[PDB]
């Protein structure tokens, strides 16, 4: 055997939501947990309070003037009028409320030995175990973020006519399937939310068969609905989906983009996560949708296509004051030092790698998803 | 097997923010940057003598690693091969420039 | 915030200069990510 002596290396995979969310800073010696004021509108309905008096004068329950409510009948029959000798007719209250995180703890290590790494074969090993080491601490954090968006999302709406994640089914007359309706009906919500828009709308080029473009959110998907979101077709029968070569030209394409359609942008990410069994039972009538099989039973499964809205979040950061974590990285080589009850010589080494975790979520409201079922 | 026929360059350092800010006019896109992704332990490809448990509190004080790129381009696409130099950290182009060089 | 990165791996122009043609951010590591195995290689005899 003649070793080539040049080894065969994946890459690291590329992470999505680290770049994404902005970290705040915290101090030591000082807890471990932020908190902030929220101030409530005047005209809210939780502006729950008690100092109110109505036009005739008498205590009233409700201080703010009307709630969220726009009806003509309720802002007609609360309005604040004043008459000619007016004093003491009209109070209102204000009300603050506060939200909380906290910060834990991860880490994982390694062994090995002098003879294994000093006379093996191949030289060159501890480069590529601190190498695979790195590489599957940064996955990890992003998994743990991903997971946390998804599991705290404020706005939620399931696909089709299911109301539960046990009621998703791909199986009779309503399969729960993402349609246009539904990404109509998204793009509704965000804009009452008072969602900023992320993008800016793709004039056309001069060049033919260009086509024009007017999306202003984005969306991310996985791998697996971008068949489904291709095959679709909006109101009128024509196809949906915009790939990025028609607008490429006299615009920009973000990284990771599929294509465009309606007012979304869609981002496929590789590591997107999807709930495992559970939608409600797969029989033999399945049309061929994604399944796994949980206690001997058949089940669906739930898709994200989550949507991240500005200002959602903030990252509690330890030590940090920038993007991603702070990995505490220790190396030994092995000796003679160590000693222990009965092992006191030693001959292993180690690395270990930790760092502190946390996330502070401000408006869940901006949070947005949409659950669905993934074609095979 | 000469240095004068190579194309290109490329040098791994560590700075902080004070460095790039000495001459604030030349690079540009400081705002956007992740100062702790781009940290000494984070990127094995660099080897260095810092321990791997330093972090200097101030934030202008931080040292992170950046790349340069000493080459050659053809800058105006008519065929011709100008010295260029190229900085980025992270994932971010900050500097972009010809060769100052004389 | 400000959307993600708005460029795939910077490809395209980000725009720094008046160049007409302009180098973007996925050349020069695409460059790097070629010339490093041999690098790598040559590495291991001088450690």
């Amino acid at each position: 055997f003649f070793w080539l002596k040049k080894a065969i290396i994946t890459a690291r995979k590329e992470q999505y939501f680290m770049p994404l969310a902005s970290v705040t800073n915290m101090p030591k010696h000082y807890g471990k947990t932020i908190k902030v004021y929220e101030y409530v509108p005047l005209l809210d309905d939780r502006n729950i309070n008690d100092q109110g008096i109505d036009a005739s004068g008498a205590t009233i329950v409700n201080g703010n003037l009307y709630g969220s409510s726009k009806d003509i009948g309720n802002i007609t029959s609360k309005l604040p009028l004043l008459t000619e000798n007016g004093g003491r007719v009209n109070r209102v209250g204000f009300t603050r409320i506060a939200r909380e995180g906290s910060i834990h703890k991860f880490g994982f290590f390694y062994e090995f030995t002098q003879e294994s790494i000093d006379f093996d074969s191949d030289d060159g090993l501890m480069e590529h175990l601190s190498r695979e080491l790195m590489n599957g601490a940064t996955q990890i954090t992003e998994a743990v973020l991903q997971k946390d968006l998804l599991a705290a999302a404020g706005t939620v709406l399931y696909a089709g006519a299911a109301t539960s994640d046990a009621t998703i089914t791909g199986e009779g007359s309503t399969p729960s399937v993402v349609s246009y309706k539904n990404l109509m009906r998204l793009d509704q919500i965000l804009t009452e939310n008072r969602t900023p828009t992320q993008t800016t709308i793709i004039t056309g080029s001069r060049m033919i068969d260009t086509k024009v473009i007017g999306a202003t959110r984005v969306m991310y998907v996985g791998s697996e609905l971008v068949p489904e979101l291709k095959a679709m077709k909006d109101l009128f029968g024509n196809k949906a989906f915009i790939e990025t070569q028609h607008y490429a030209d006299a615009g920009t394409i973000m990284n990771g983009e599929v294509g465009s359609i309606d007012k979304f942008r869609i981002i496929q990410v590789p590591e997107m996560l999807h709930w495992a069994g559970a939608g409600a039972q797969a029989t033999g009538a399945n049309p061929g949708y994604r399944t796994s099989m949980v206690s001997g039973q058949e089940h669906y499964d739930v898709y994200p296509m989550l949507v991240v809205g500005d200002d959602s979040f903030t990252s509690i950061g330890f030590q940090t004051d920038g993007k991603s974590l702070k990995f505490t990285v220790m190396t030994k080589m092995p000796g003679k030092e160590t000693a222990d009850r009965n092992d006191p010589y030693g001959e292993t080494g180690f690395s270990s790698i930790k760092w502190y975790y946390g996330i502070l979520v401000k408006r869940p409201e901006r949070l947005a998803l949409i659950k669905t079922v993934a074609p095979l | 097997g000469d240095i004068n026929k190579a194309m290109f360059a490329i040098v791994s350092f560590e700075t902080c923010k004070a460095d790039l800010l000495k001459e604030k006019d030349r690079y540009h896109n400081l705002n956007k940057i992740d100062w702790q992704s781009s940290a000494p332990v984070n990127e094995p490809d660099h080897a260095t003598t810092t321990p791997q448990e330093f972090q200097i509190s101030d934030p202008m004080r931080k040292r992170v690693v950046a790349y340069e790129y000493w080459g050659f381009w053809d800058i105006e696409g008519n065929g011709v091969l100008e010295p260029i130099v190229a900085t980025w950290i992270g994932s971010t182009l900050i500097r972009l420039e010809k060769n100052p060089y004389p | 915030t400000d959307s993600m990165v708005p460029l795939p791996d910077p490809s395209q122009a980000t725009k720094l200069t008046s160049w007409k043609n302009e180098l973007s951010l996925q050349a020069l590591k695409a460059d790097l990510d070629a010339a490093k195995p041999s690098h790598t290689a040559m590495m291991i005899k001088v450690k």
